[PDB]
């Protein structure tokens, strides 16, 4: 699968997705963002079946702004979160269940506090100061339980991830040309476009 | 269940409930709509037959269907609530499925259709309401203002209003507004809409509400003291002479 | 009040349903039918009137068969009768399906009158039009039925509807008297005929066409048919010579 | 009340005649059909000078060889125009070609009678009659340049030459005079300008008048402004000229 | 066919008046009286079994009727829409309680059932008003005993003693005059039948009075032994026997 | 057909307005009166129990306040069973956006949705409209202390205080005659009683004829608290306000 | 206004003015029934009237066989007749289907009470202008009678009479009963408490029956017929020989 | 278990010529190794001057061209005795085979 | 009277009548007239075309069904249109599924009871067109005659419409003369034009105001317009 990376320092949200799509024998795409926006604050990255994944992305991205347009109001980390797990959790019960996993990183502006949630396609979520999914767990979460620090700056969160990437591009078979990393704070959401060498 | 052909013409040619729609329109507050050179401004009167409210609360009378076009009506509130939504819901559908925000025409043109299926639809009566629907086309500056009635027909206006006594604040347009020039800031722009909603609002600081529509999504409401400003300024254009 | 007689399932205060009586008036206005009861069957007649030359002599039959041994014939609105005998047929097609034997004619009346009566039920529909003479012969032995639009009907022995519904019923009386022990087939075909041209005396204006059929379980095995040809000929003979 | 699928004793569908009404009081539009093709001129008439005049679209296209003009209550016609234009795309796809404008007329009047509170017949949804008339026009292979109208009956009529509206009886009156089997499209136009100019209230100009045509060659088009503007001149002209 | 009569039947007045409900109120005020008494531990409900023909069987005709083991209803107004309200009120019940909690509904809760059914047709379309009036009486234990009314409008409300039908407006002022909250079971009968009789124009006995009472437990009407947290019903119809014997008291 | 009985309850008049919403406002004008008083720590909903007995059961009655969630309560002036109706779907209403969300719902939200449904039965349907007007009292972490107030056309507003059913118009100009943006809970309680003691149609204004609710935030807890009185609550107040 | 008594809305007196015309329907055909229980059977006897010569006597009846058990008789316009007869036989029938045993007397008539209190209260459906007797000798409670209307309403009797002179039928056997002070014939045989009824029939209407003036039916243990002319004219000569 | 398609073997063969055009096929029909019929026309001629054939499993192939000669009587009807192009018959055939496209006709046709 | 029984074709007349139904028939009087006449070899339609303006066509009022079979107009077009539509779908049945024509007087079955739906339910409304129906089948040449009451009759000729009435006698007497035209149709087109122009009184047929359609024995239903029907006029 595709690499999701989440972790959760001081006052933000880091994202790291990889850019490969690959489809059978060939790389079709080394530039892919695998993340959307749902409200200016909260990001969501995703995972999964060729093209249920953005299909799903884009799907709850357009009900959240809607709900934002309705109430004039950025509906909290938390209740964005309640509402993807619903909406996977019927999924699975349908006729076609939707295979995406999700990472939701926002910042909640009236807790002013940063929140990582992490969501599997059954609707499984679970709150954390770093998540992954997939096999990407595997690689990265002995170095994140060992430098995992609440109070880590924004910079020296992206040193850890930094470093889960190399762990990642040296004992990982696919090459999933590099990850494209975002952050989430009080102030929004950006992207660090220098990682292919931070 | 129920299909009752209630908007149905009658032997002049006419069909009542649509007619009646609109008499509900008359009745509503107050709307107008004046587009600048490089914005919109929507005003609307605020009804005094009980005052003791919370307007923080108390259900505002612009709206936004998305953040680059609003949409300001006359007539039953309830029935603006259901086309409003509509319209906020087929604004988010035509991002998701052209991948580029409803231009304000399309937006008009929606919410026009919706209520003409109304007016020749079984068991329903037309939507006792008429819109102004304001804004600016996706990576375009050229305001946009539109209206629309209870029959969905919808054109465009330079400046309209409709609501009671909108007779009266369409002659003030129609002898103030100048094709030729119009309002080229949006200071000029609100100053003319104040001045169209004084000739029927008889004073009413609190109750004189305008929203400023500029390119790009911006909009903003203003709030009293900017308004009574305007009011003020303009209360002396008068005195001296 | 009033306005009891504009809605279709309604009660008037006298507890009855105008809108079934006006159908009734349809009926009498149209054209009279006839049917009789012999010892082995049934014999139908009807009156065709022949609104000018231009009628294809022969060819616009009003009798109608259902299944493969009942006859039926109605007086007043044609369309509203094919109707009905179009619902008898769908009606004993199910009931041959589940049950094999053919549909009895007792059965197959009752069919018809609860669908009938139906249409009484609620102001959403008409009344059928019509009254409707129908029977054969079944397994254990020959019916006729006559079903009005209240959706009433009985068993008879003879019976008649439309203009000449009064003249008929007298002569079919005659016969009842003047045959304690029962009709043949092969008389009441004729007897029919005669019948039908008596009972043309309150319709004298314009010229008709008779048509008959039967159903015997010795003449015609049981199954329905159109009297045709001599045997017909002979019947209307035999009546254009009584009604001199 | 009464069904809104009933028969007056004189035969006729009541819906249908008050549906006919309305389109009397609807903007007057005009067709004049010649072997170099045919114009559509439609009466804008805004409410109101603060009114931008080019959002009145009473000329819409259907396909490339089919436009039309409607007249009466125009926001009945939206549906009947989307139905018109799926018509010929789909008749596209299926067929790989044109689809004939009587054809696709005849598909647009098959919406008409199907109004009613549950006509035994199939699904007739739709609780009154369109109260708009139209004027479809094209150009196909087999015959030629039409021009047809389409009312709330159903019942569509092909003319040479037709106008629907508040100036109808009176326009039409003078297409009788004015039109003959030789006409040109220059002609059509001035023509069409000059009756649009006869029945309506107001002072025809290029601001509350409108053009069209639908040409073999370059099928239809709606005349721009500066276009009309000047056939107008030419007309003033060719008027004062006797 | 199809039933077309989609709209509703019951409607505003320009007075602001709901037709149909007031019509219906009007039936129950022409209804032969029953009426309700709560005492400190049980309930009474009674009316008169007005033999329509001595030839009638008025057993084969209960007024008074069981919900539930716990809950009884009596009625004034017309007896065919109280029967089909009984058959609906026994089956919600269950649909929408016992087969959900695996327990009987408190009687406030059957009652806003009830009361829902009867508002639904004073709403839905093609239908009118139920033409009667209910008196129910239960027992849960969380609230005790209590004793309602539910009118045609859907409308409820808990009463310590009220009657209604045809003499309703004497009956609940004899009532007011002997009601306190310190009466037992009995006294509530006993002033039920003095209230009844005012009501009665003929024969006055345990065969023209049918009375049932919500009290204790009934273990001997419960059919069965061994479960020691099932008592039996607290829902008891008095025979007419029992009713002449304090016929005498009286 | 059916036509004929059909009342069209959602049609407009010649003037625009429509008919069975405004008949059905008359009828609430006729319901016990109902207010909602908003003070800057909590909000106070009082309502007077129309007609009365001795014999009616007081404690275990709720006619007029009803809760819908642990931070919104509404006080009714109508049809009872109509609110109930409403007042359910309400409830499940807001359970449904705390699964989905796991947030309680707005006050806002929660009214608007209600309204929608009444503004329903306005436009379509062929029904009559729901003959209520509710009061609501709630609190949220966006807007806090909010009170609202909607009618059967679906139309809904936001107040500082405001009453509902039997002379409003008395009770309104007695509120915005003695409300003030500072006032305090307990300024709001008295105030309500006042207001309903001047307005009332009746004798006097003793306890066993109303109802009595209050949102409060304990200071000493910092969530907030929904609080119905009960009988005997109403009954002090009551002296303590002076009215005995 | 005016139309609250075409449809099943009440009237401002509360009434129902289309049940109340239903009820008159159902003296349309002008026949009286009766019906009585004897010690193990129940009977019912109704008037048999054709006028028409040409009608087939044996199938004019307002006397049915719902089920083996149960028996209807009818008072009211025959389609509607039939139509009540129907759905009570398949009621009957699907009962047995789904609960294993025969459908009471009492119950099929709640059943059919309750079907005609729906006509009562739902606008399309008008009530079927009949009035039902049902009898038999039900497996628990013994001979039978229950009786519905267009109204809804049913209810037991221990003997009762339909039609437009039901008055005099009624009162006949009330004074009898008051007399004999029992519930019932206390016959061991159909043939007298057969007897009985038209007897009592007689003295009440004052009129004579010749064999084809009556229609008679019984219901006992397991069974329910009707008698045939021949069945009958051995009544009517017994009694006979006692006059 | 059931099987819903058969092969009636055989072959078509189909050239245009710059002013005509030929569809010829075998008038063999089999089954297996037995042989159903020496003579059962495979080719028909549909009207509007159209030649189409479906071979490959019979049943299919049969209610292919059935429903294509309808289509053609359709087209007629509706578009007053328009005749229908070659060209327009092939995309009008693209969407009888299309609307199969999930339980195909087990033929390949030309025409 | 009338007026409280005519709202609706659900209501029948207290004297038997069904007004909605008799409103529609007389839409089909108001209609241009047409004729309809048969030999034993063939079968004629003769149908005089209306137009609005000079400006306007002729409206077509005759419709192919099938190869066999066909019908000429008279009333509302739309409703022909329908109905004919109903009848080229039954005739398409007939041969698909049992690979046999459809019998004209199968036809008039169906037509009848088609339009005889539209006369007894609440919301509908009757077929405001009359019908004349002609073809060629196992029982050689037929014409029949369609009214939306649902009456459907076989005769050797008829007409129907305004003025029908001249023409109706015409060919009530031109009968044992026509009836014998086997073999020879332009004598029966002919025999046709005549007892049209027998209706006539406005103006005379012209070349693109006359249409006449036939069928027969070696002749499948074909429609002749303008030009074609020259040599008749």
């Amino acid at each position: 699968m595709d690499i999701i990376l989440g972790i959760r320092v001081q006052d933000s949200v880091i994202l790291a997705s990889s850019k490969a799509v690959t489809r059978g024998i060939s790389v079709l795409k080394d530039s892919d963002d695998k993340t959307r926006q749902l409200s200016p604050h909260t990001l969501m990255s995703f995972a999964g079946e060729a093209g249920d994944t953005v299909q799903f992305a884009e799907y709850i991205q357009a009900n959240i702004q809607l709900y934002s347009i309705r109430e004039d109001y950025e509906l909290s980390p938390q209740a964005v979160s309640s509402f993807v797990r619903q909406e996977l959790a019927k999924s699975i019960r349908s006729r076609r269940p939707y295979q995406v996993n999700v990472l939701i990183g926002g910042y909640d502006k009236k807790k002013n506090k940063p929140e990582l949630y992490q969501i599997d396609y059954l609707g499984t979520k679970v709150e954390l100061p770093y998540g992954a999914h997939g096999y990407s767990g595997f690689y990265t979460f002995s170095l994140l339980d060992h430098h995992y620090r609440p109070d880590m700056t924004t910079e020296e969160g992206l040193d850890l991830l930094k470093l889960c990437v190399q762990e990642l591009e040296k004992r990982m078979p696919m090459d999933f040309k590099g990850v494209i990393v975002k952050i989430v704070d009080k102030d929004g959401i950006r992207q660090v476009d220098d990682f292919q060498a931070q | 269940g129920y299909d009752r052909a209630l908007s149905i013409f009658s032997p002049d040619g006419h069909i009542f409930q649509v007619e009646y729609a609109l008499e509900a329109v008359k009745r509503g507050t107050c709307a107008v709509g004046v587009k600048g050179k490089n914005c919109v401004v929507l005003g609307c009167e605020r009804r005094s037959t009980l005052k003791l409210q919370d307007t923080r609360i108390t259900p505002s009378k612009v709206s936004k269907i998305d953040s680059h076009v609003v949409l300001s009506f006359s007539g039953l509130n309830a029935d603006s609530r259901i086309l409003i939504e509509k319209a906020r819901v087929e604004a988010q559908s035509h991002r998701l499925t052209l991948e580029d925000p409803v231009t304000v025409e399309y937006l008009t043109r929606y919410v026009a259709g919706v209520q003409q299926r109304y007016t020749q639809s079984g068991g329903v009566r037309p939507f006792g309401v008429s819109t102004l629907i304001a804004g600016f086309d996706p990576r375009d500056d050229e305001p946009k203002l539109y209206q629309t009635e209870p029959s969905g027909i919808y054109s465009s206006w330079s400046a309209q209003t409709i609501g009671r006594n909108s007779k009266t604040v369409r002659e003030f347009l129609e002898k103030n507004y100048d094709r030729k020039e119009p309002p080229a800031t949006v200071e000029e722009c609100v100053k003319l809409t104040v001045r169209s909603l004084l000739e029927v609002v008889q004073t009413g600081a609190k109750n004189i509400e305008i929203t400023v529509v500029k390119p790009d999504s911006d909009i903003v409401a203003l709030s009293s003291e900017e308004i009574n400003q305007y009011v003020t300024q303009i209360e002396q254009e008068k005195q001296e002479q | 009040g009033t306005g009891y007689d504009l809605s279709n399932s309604v009660f008037s205060p006298d507890g009855r349903n105008f809108q079934v009586e006006y159908a009734v008036k349809a009926v009498e206005n149209g054209t009279t039918s006839i049917g009789i009861k012999c010892n082995d069957g049934v014999v139908f007649a009807v009156e065709k009137l022949i609104t000018s030359k231009l009628l294809v002599p022969q060819k616009n039959v009003k009798i109608q068969v259902v299944d493969r041994h009942i006859g039926c014939v109605y007086s007043g609105l044609i369309p509203d009768g094919r109707h009905l005998v179009n619902r008898g047929r769908e009606e004993a097609a199910s009931f041959k399906k589940l049950y094999k034997t053919p549909i009895p004619i007792p059965a197959f009346a009752d069919r018809l009158g609860q669908y009938v009566q139906a249409h009484t039920l609620y102001n959403s529909v008409r009344p059928f039009g019509v009254s409707t003479i129908f029977g054969g012969v079944d397994k254990n032995g020959a019916h006729l039925y006559m079903l009005e639009p209240s959706g009433s009907y009985w068993g008879y022995k003879g019976a008649a509807t439309g203009k000449g519904r009064q003249s008929a019923k007298a002569e079919l009386e005659k016969l009842v008297d003047h045959h304690p022990e029962g009709l043949s087939a092969r008389e009441a075909v004729k007897q029919a005929a005669k019948i039908i041209y008596l009972a043309h005396e309150d319709n004298k204006e314009k010229d008709f066409e008779l048509e008959i059929s039967w159903c015997s379980l010795s003449e015609t095995n049981g199954l329905h048919k159109f009297v045709k040809g001599d045997l017909l000929q002979e019947a209307i003979d035999f009546a254009q010579k009584e009604i001199n | 009340d009464r069904g809104v699928s009933t028969f007056s004793p004189e035969g006729r569908l009541f819906q249908v005649e008050y549906s006919l009404e309305a389109i009397k009081l609807g903007s007057t539009a005009i067709g004049i059909a010649t072997k170099e093709g045919v114009v559509l001129g439609v009466e804008k008439r805004a409410t109101s000078p603060l009114l931008e005049s080019d959002s009145i679209e009473k000329i819409v296209e259907i396909d490339r060889h089919i436009g039309c003009a409607m007249s009466g209550l125009t926001a009945d016609a939206r549906s009947m125009i989307e139905h018109a234009r799926t018509a010929a795309v789909t008749h596209n796809l299926y067929y790989d070609e044109d689809i004939n404008v009587e054809s696709l007329t005849q598909s647009v009047c098959d919406l008409a009678l199907r109004f009613g509170e549950g006509a035994s017949g199939e699904e007739r949804l739709m609780s009154r009659p369109f109260g708009v008339a139209l004027l479809i026009a094209g150009h196909d292979a087999d015959d030629g340049y039409q021009l047809f109208h389409a009312e709330p009956s159903g019942t569509f009529y092909r003319y040479n030459a037709k106008a629907i509206g508040s100036g109808s009886e009176g326009a039409q009156a003078e297409l009788l005079n004015e039109w003959h089997s030789s006409l040109t499209l220059k002609e059509a136009e001035l023509l069409v300008l000059k009756i649009l100019k006869q029945v309506m209230e107001e002072k025809l100009d290029e601001n509350n008048a409108q053009l069209s045509c639908i040409t073999k060659q370059d099928g239809f088009k709606i005349y721009d402004n500066e276009k009309t503007a000047e056939l107008i001149k030419e007309l003033k002209e060719k008027e004062a000229a006797e | 066919m199809t039933d077309r009569y989609s709209f509703s039947l019951t409607t505003f007045s320009p007075s602001g008046k709901l037709g149909q409900i007031d019509y219906a109120l009007t039936a129950v005020k022409q209804g032969v009286t029953s009426l309700g008494i709560k005492a400190t531990n049980g309930v009474v409900i009674a009316t008169e079994k007005k033999s329509s023909s001595p030839l009638a069987m008025s057993e084969t005709l209960s007024k008074v009727s069981l919900l539930t083991p716990d809950i009884g209803a009596v009625y004034s107004g017309m007896g065919p829409d109280y029967r089909v309200l009984v058959d609906k009120s026994r089956k919600v019940a269950h649909t929408s309680y016992k087969r959900i909690y695996g327990e009987y509904p408190p009687t406030k809760l059957l009652v806003s059932e009830v009361a829902k059914i009867m508002q639904e047709a004073t709403q839905s379309g093609g239908v009118r008003p139920f033409g009667v009036s209910l008196l129910i009486a239960g027992h849960d234990e969380f609230n005790g005993f209590s004793l309602y009314q539910v009118d045609p409008s859907g409308s409820y409300f808990p009463w310590k003693a009220t009657a209604i039908g045809k003499g309703s407006v004497a009956a609940k002022t004899f009532l007011e005059k002997r009601w306190n909250d310190e009466l037992e079971l009995e006294d509530a009968i006993h002033i039920a039948l003095l209230t009844l009789k005012e009501s009665v124009e003929g024969e006055f006995n345990g065969d023209t009075i049918e009375l049932a009472i919500i009290g204790d437990e009934n273990p001997d009407l419960l059919g069965y032994t061994g479960i020691p947290t099932d008592k039996g019903p607290r829902f008891r119809k008095l025979t007419s026997q029992e009713i002449n014997d304090r016929l005498e008291a009286l | 057909g059916s036509r004929r009985y059909d009342s069209r309850t959602t049609i407009f008049s010649p003037e625009g307005r429509l008919y069975q919403v405004e008949y059905a406002l008359e009828s609430i004008s006729h319901a016990g009166t109902a207010i909602g008083i908003m003070a800057s720590d909590g909000i106070v909903l009082a309502a007077e129990r129309k007609v009365t007995s001795t014999l009616l059961e007081q404690d275990t009655s709720t006619e007029k306040l009803y809760k819908l969630n642990d931070k919104i309560a509404v006080a009714v002036a109508g049809l009872t069973a109509d609110a109930e109706i409403l007042i359910n779907t309400a409830r499940i209403h807001a359970q449904n956006y705390l699964k989905t969300y796991n947030e309680d719902i707005p006050v806002e939200i929660l009214v608007r949705r209600l309204s929608d449904i009444k503004q329903g039965y306005t436009q379509h349907g062929g029904l009559r409209p729901f003959g209520v007007s509710f009061i609501y009292a709630g609190y949220d972490d966006r807007y806090g202390y909010q009170l609202y107030t909607s009618n059967p056309s679906g139309n809904y507003t936001g107040w500082k205080a405001i009453s509902v059913g039997a002379n409003t118009s008395a009770a309104q100009t007695l509120l915005q005659m003695d409300y003030k943006d500072d006032m305090k809970v307990d300024d709001a309680i008295e105030l309500a009683l006042k207001t309903l003691s001047k307005t009332t149609d009746s004798s006097a204004l003793t306890y066993d004829r109303l109802e009595f609710a209050t949102i409060r935030k304990g200071a000493n807890d910092g969530e907030v608290y929904q609080k119905i009185f009960k009988p005997q609550e109403i009954k002090d107040i009551l002296v303590k306000t002076g009215i005995t | 206004a005016g139309y609250d008594r075409h449809i099943t809305i009440f009237s401002p007196e509360g009434r129902l003015y289309q049940v109340e015309y239903a009820f008159k329907a159902t003296n349309q055909t002008n026949i009286n029934s009766l019906a009585v229980r004897g010690k193990d059977c129940t009977v019912v006897i109704s008037q048999k009237k054709v006028p028409d010569k040409l009608l087939d006597p044996t199938t004019v009846s307002y006397i049915f066989c719902i089920s083996r058990t149960i028996g209807m008789v009818v008072n009211g316009p025959i389609p509607d007749a039939r139509n009540a007869a129907l759905r009570a036989k398949a009621e009957a029938a699907e009962f047995r289907y789904k609960y294993g045993y025969d459908m009471p007397c009492d119950v099929l008539a709640k059943r059919m009470a309750n079907l005609s209190q729906i006509y009562t209260q739902r606008a399309y459906m008008r009530p079927l202008g009949v009035i039902l007797t049902f009898v038999s000798v039900d497996e628990e409670l013994g001979p039978s009678i229950y009786k519905t209307d267009p109204a809804g309403y049913y209810v037991g009797y221990k003997a009762t009479a339909t039609g437009p002179k039901q008055q005099e039928i009624t009162t006949n056997l009330e004074n009898h009963f008051k007399k004999s002070k029992i519930d019932h014939i206390n016959e061991e045989s159909w043939e007298k408490v057969v007897e009985f009824a038209i007897t009592h029939m007689i003295d009440a209407l004052g009129t004579e029956f010749s064999k084809n003036d009556l229609e008679v039916g019984v219901a006992t243990k397991d069974k329910f017929f009707t008698l045939s002319a021949e069945n009958i004219e051995e009544r009517l000569v017994a009694i006979a020989e006692q006059d | 278990q059931f099987n819903p398609y058969g092969d009636n073997g055989g072959t078509i063969l189909g050239i245009a010529g710059e002013d005509f055009a030929v569809l010829a096929g075998d008038t063999r029909n089999i089954t297996d190794y037995s042989i159903n019929s020496r003579y059962e026309p495979k080719v028909f001629d549909c009207g509007d001057n159209i030649v189409m054939s479906a071979n490959g499993f019979a049943a299919d192939g049969d209610a292919l061209v059935k429903r294509f000669k309808n289509s053609v009587k359709w087209y007629h009807f509706d578009h007053n005795d328009k005749k229908l192009s070659i060209n327009s018959a092939a995309r009008n055939i693209q969407h009888l085979l299309y609307g199969k496209r999930f339980f195909p006709y087990y033929v390949h046709t030309i025409i | 009277f009338r007026n409280n029984y005519d709202g609706d074709t659900v209501t029948f007349s207290p004297t038997g009548r069904l007004f909605q139904v008799e409103y529609a028939l007389e839409a089909i009087k108001q209609g241009s007239v047409t004729v309809g006449l048969r030999s034993n070899t063939h079968a004629v339609l003769v149908a005089l075309k209306r137009n609005a303006d000079e400006l306007s066509s002729y409206q077509k009022k005759i419709i192919k069904c099938d190869e066999h079979m066909g019908l000429s107009l008279a009333g509302l077009a739309p409703d022909a249109r329908v109905l004919s539509n109903y009848l080229r779908q039954q005739c398409n049945y007939s041969s698909l599924v049992f690979n046999r024509k459809l019998a004209v007087e199968r036809a008039g079955h169906l037509l009848c009871d088609k339009a005889q739906k539209n006369t007894q339910s609440y919301g509908g409304r009757p077929y405001g067109v009359g019908l004349l129906i002609i073809g060629y089948d196992k029982s050689g040449a037929h014409l029949l005659e369609f009214q939306p009451s649902g009456n459907v009759t076989e005769l050797y000729g008829t007409a129907i419409g305004a003025r029908s009435q001249g023409a109706k006698t015409y060919l009530e007497r031109t009968l044992d003369t026509f009836i014998k035209i086997d073999g020879n149709p332009d004598e029966l087109i002919k025999a046709g034009v005549e007892a049209i122009s027998q209706s006539l009184r406005d103006e005379s047929l012209t070349v693109d105001n006359l249409s006449i359609a036939i069928v027969g024995k070696d002749t499948p239903f074909t429609i002749y317009d303008g030009e074609a029907v020259a040599k008749y006029i």
